[PDB]
Formats: C-alpha cells, structure tokens, sequence
C-alpha cells in the first residue's frame, strides 16, 4: 500500500513534534537548499530501521536535534509512520531514541529491532538492501560505472560478495592443488566447486531479473517504443568475474554501449539501469533524493511523466526535487522552510497541486 | 512579496493559477519565511496557509 504520513519529534533539524504529509501516491518534497530536505529521508530510514552508520551521524544521539551544537533538545527523540494497506487497517512503526538506546514499537507494542525488521520485511522493506530509497548524486554515479564496477554494484547488493573471498581462499587452494593425494585433490574441488555455485546463484538471483525488465524499463522513460536497452555479463559462467556491459539504442539512434552515448542519453540510460536495479524486489513506496539534478531540460519532463505513471500503477513516489519542472507533475508538495536558530530548522508545509490546471 | 503588501491567503493568491505558477507562489512562501519577511501558519495538512509580516518587515 502506501507511506500514509510520517510523525516526528527532535529529529535532525526537524525540532518539535510535526507531522509530515499525509502523502499521496506522488508527493513531492521540495525548499531552499540546505533546509533539511534530505534529513526527512534519514527520518524515513530511521524508522524503518536504519543502522546508526549509514544515517550521517557518529553516535545515535547526534541524531537528537540540537546534538551539533552540544545542546540536544531533550533525552528522547522519535519518529513513526503509519503505513496504509487495502483491506487492512493502519498500522504504526515508531523508532524512539532514550538515552542511548533505541526502542521500536508497532501500534504500541514494543519489540526487539529483529521483530520490528521482519514485519517491515513483509511489507516490502529491506532495510538491509535499502531497496526503499535513492541518494543524491546516485543516478549520475551510476552513469559513470565501467563494467567491471558495474559487476561489482550487483555483487555488493546481491550478497555476492561474501562469499568472494572464501571463493578465493579455495581458488588459491586448487591451483596449488601417491594416490591418498588424488583423493584430497578430490576434495579440493568439491569445496571450490560449491563455493563456485553459492556465488553463482546469489549473483544471479538478481542479476537475471534486473536484466530482463531493463528494456521494457527504458521503452517508457524514452516514451518511444522504438528503444532498446541491454544488460549482460562479460563471463556468463562466472559473472563476478569480468564486467556487465550496457547496451542501448537511444531513440532514432544506433546500437552502442552506454559509456559512449551522449551525456543526456548516459543519464536516461542510467535511470534506466536505477529502476531495473529497484525493480528486484521493489517496495511498495520509493524516495528519491534529488534524482532530478542530473537531468536537463529535454528529458526533465519525460521521467516526470514516467514516475507520474509509475506512481498510480507500481509504487508510491516519494521525491525530493529541486527543479519546478519535476515537482509540478506531483499530486502534492510537501515544501521545507528553515527557522533561525543555534543550528538549522526544519519545518514543514503542504500544498495540493490537483486544485490547478496543467500548463499550457 | 511587493505585491504583497493585514494578513494574506496562498489559497487566494492561487486564485485561477495553473500548476506551476500556485507552486511558484508556495515555494515563494518558503524563501520568504526563511528570509523572515514573513511569518505563517497552516491550520491542518492541506489546508489555506497564511502569512503575516515577519520581523524583517515588508
Ligand atoms: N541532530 C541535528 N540537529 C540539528 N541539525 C542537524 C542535525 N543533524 C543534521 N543537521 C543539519 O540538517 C541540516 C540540513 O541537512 P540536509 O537535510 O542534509 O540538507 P539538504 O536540504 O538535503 O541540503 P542539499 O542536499 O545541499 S539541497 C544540515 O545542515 C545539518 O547541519
Ligand atoms: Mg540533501
């Protein structure tokens, strides 16, 4: 179903107790620069459980508003949303920081982080893959990716890698590797051999759905069904081996990688690429940070519109957007102002965009 | 903000607008509140939201 809206309390910038939407199937986050805009994505991430590493700060209580300035708020900062499906009721998710320690609820009922995961992991959610979420700056990063880091970008996030070097550790084993030492060497590759195959499979459980959706993927951002896209491995006996190459077509254009296309071809493709990526295993809502920087005044429009589809068909879209461009496609704004204080704060307001007529 | 100038409804200046000018106004309101020309309130979620001057004035 969908994000219905999110409750906080001393999060980051964001001082007080605000609500924040309720959102809709396509609501747009936008202000000035630097007023917390990205900090409402970690209060997302917070709640659905977020390591305290990969949330920007040091130590989980620099998470408390005011902690920059050695001036925390308050002992106890929080946040939650209510998540809303079809033919069940509203449910709660509530991450607290006391103390030091942090507290997760549903509908009030306290549990244990590893509870609190796998009901979120039902829904849709992996906090672990991070499947809910785009950073800033992440489209552009992939636009740039050679093959081999293309390889290495799936591995990571496939689980391949784990294995990667136990599989090594093996390798190393056979190479080096009067009849009891023909039956050792029997062992060496029945313990490679299913060190190959763990990897293999992991590799390609994602892997092989990225690759065939990402055509159909980059028919509709080009909104032309004249194009093509093309995701294959290098070494298809053992893909974390050699790189991924990307073959597309842009639209009344010639079959060519991806790295040689033009930069506003690069950027689609890598979108392209992005949402495949999202399509395995997707969530049921999807936030953007700033997807649109990377875009220019031609294809502005076109991913727009494609994300407007996408958010009344296969997920909700939940964007932060800095171009009007963009934001005016939305169903609502969410807009950020700042207040003046010893450090930043955030403060929401909303805006309904369906009230208006489109532009001419 | 010239225009502008007791208080003032975004929901009435958006009065026969299309999309991306009402979105111009609201994003308007946020850099004025931060440039503290203005104060404002919103009652509840997606309801009118309504500016009085701020302490840097008009
Ligand atoms: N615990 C905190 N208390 C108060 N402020 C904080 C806290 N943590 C971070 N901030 C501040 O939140 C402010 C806004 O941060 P962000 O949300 O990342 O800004 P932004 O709107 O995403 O900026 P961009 O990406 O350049 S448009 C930062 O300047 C931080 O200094
Ligand atoms: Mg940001």
């Amino acid at each position: 179903g969908f994000l219905k809206l999110i409750e906080i309390e001393n999060f980051k910038s964001y001082k007080g107790r605000q609500i924040i939407g309720p959102f809709q199937r396509f609501t747009a986050i936008i202000g000035p620069n630097g007023s917390g805009k990205s900090n409402l994505m970690d209060a997302i991430s917070f709640v659905l459980g977020e390591k305290t590493s990969n949330l920007r700060v040091k130590t989980l209580r620099d998470l408390i508003h005011g902690a920059p300035v050695g001036k925390p708020a308050a002992n106890r900062a929080f946040v939650s949303m209510v998540y809303s499906e079809e033919g069940a009721e509203d449910r709660t998710f509530a991450r607290v920081i006391v103390g030091g320690s942090s507290e997760y609820k549903i509908n009030n009922k306290v549990v244990q982080l590893h509870e609190y995961s796998e009901e979120l992991e039902k829904l849709g959610i992996l906090i672990k893959a991070r499947n809910f979420l785009v950073f800033q700056g992440a489209v552009e990063s992939i636009a740039m990716k050679n093959p081999k880091e293309r390889t290495a970008l799936f591995e990571e996030i496939s689980r391949s890698g784990e294995l990667a070097q136990e599989y090594d550790k093996r390798k190393k084993e056979m190479v080096k590797a009067f009849e009891a030492a023909r039956k050792r060497a029997k062992k060496a590759k029945q313990a490679f051999e299913q060190i190959k195959k763990e990897r293999f499979d992991r590799f390609n459980a994602c892997f092989e759905s990225v690759a065939t959706n990402i055509d159909e993927i980059y028919k509709a951002l080009s909104r032309n069904s004249s194009a093509q896209a093309f995701l294959g491995p290098e070494n298809p006996e053992e893909p974390y081996l050699d790189g991924i190459n990307y073959n597309c077509v842009a639209p009344g254009k010639r079959f060519r990688p991806m790295d040689n296309l033009s930069g506003g071809e690069k950027t689609v493709a890598a979108l392209a690429l992005l949402f495949a990526i999202h399509s395995y295993k997707p969530a049921p809502f999807f936030v953007l940070d700033q997807i649109d920087a990377a875009l220019d005044n031609t294809n502005i429009g076109k991913v727009a519109n494609y994300i407007k589809e996408q958010s009344t068909c296969n997920f909700q879209a939940i964007v932060i957007s800095l171009k009007e461009e963009f934001y005016t496609k939305a169903e609502s704004l969410i807009g950020v102002y700042p207040e003046q204080g010893d450090c930043v704060i955030s403060k929401v307001l909303t805006f309904d965009l369906t009230k208006y007529p489109d532009a001419n | 903000l010239h225009g502008l100038q007791e208080s003032i409804s975004l929901l009435e200046l958006c009065r026969n607008t299309n999309r991306k000018q009402a979105a111009a106004k609201f994003y308007s309101f946020l850099v004025l509140k931060k440039q503290q020309a203005i104060e404002l309130t919103q009652e509840e979620p997606y309801s009118d939201i309504i500016a009085t001057p701020g302490p840097r004035f008009h």
